[PDB]
């Protein structure tokens, strides 16, 4: 590994601490009584799929 | 001797400048584990002192 | 932006009706209630960039310690204007610049 910089990457990956914080870019909080549908256009086409 | 020292300094200050325009448009790498202003700071402090020493 | 009560300008709270399966806002002083017109109750921005381009006003162009460019307005395309970098000061904060025209302030980039 110390010789090839792809092997060393994976590892130097694997090591460092990462947490859902560091990828989260923001969060929000609605109201939505349906469960086995959505309010929000934008992902009522996920939603509906994923349930299909 | 003097119109090669004032041509250093000069050129120097030209590569700041362009470093800055660089910076300026998102254009400049990151030196990894420091900012883009730390990097900065850093490129150019290392440039002027690179030609204090071939002035000298 | 949060709304309060129009008769006791408190601050109104998210309810929601259980046999109306509907979101309101009440005031806990009083029984006034209005119905919820968006769903998003609260939300959070972990990275945000508001602060940026913000800091705007319309006499910026008669500060003397402030730079003078040539760059060309969009809108007005006039030969004179002033530029300055990022109004938010956080150490990670680009170094782009905002540049300013005399007539119509408008802020944009060289990017
Ligand atoms: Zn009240
Ligand atoms: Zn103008």
């Amino acid at each position: 590994i110390a010789l090839d910089i792809e092997k060393a990457k994976v590892i130097q990956s694997s090591i460092e601490y990462t947490t859902l914080k560091n990828v989260t870019s923001a969060t929000e909080i609605y109201y939505d009584p349906d469960p086995t549908s959505t309010v929000i256009e934008e992902d009522f086409d996920t939603v509906e799929a994923y349930f299909s | 001797t003097m119109k090669e020292i004032t041509h250093a300094i000069s050129s120097a200050k030209e590569q700041v400048q362009e470093i800055i325009y660089k910076a300026q448009h998102n254009e400049l790498e990151l030196k990894p584990g420091m900012t883009l202003r730390e990097s900065f700071e850093g490129e150019v402090s290392r440039t002027l002192n690179d030609a204090r020493d071939s002035a000298g | 932006s949060f709304r309060f009560c129009l008769e006791c300008n408190n601050m109104l709270y998210p309810k929601e009706d259980k046999e109306n399966q509907r979101l309101l806002y009440s005031c806990r002083n009083c029984d006034y209630t209005e119905l919820a017109e968006d769903p998003k109750v609260y939300r959070h921005e972990l990275i945000t960039n508001i602060g940026e381009t913000a800091g705007i006003v319309d006499d910026i162009g008669q500060d003397p310690t402030l730079p003078r460019s040539d760059k060309e307005c969009p809108e007005c395309h006039s030969r004179d204007c002033v530029f300055f970098q990022s109004q938010q000061r956080r150490k990670d904060t680009n170094m782009t610049l905002f540049y300013v025209c005399l007539n119509c302030k408008k802020t944009f980039r060289d990017e």
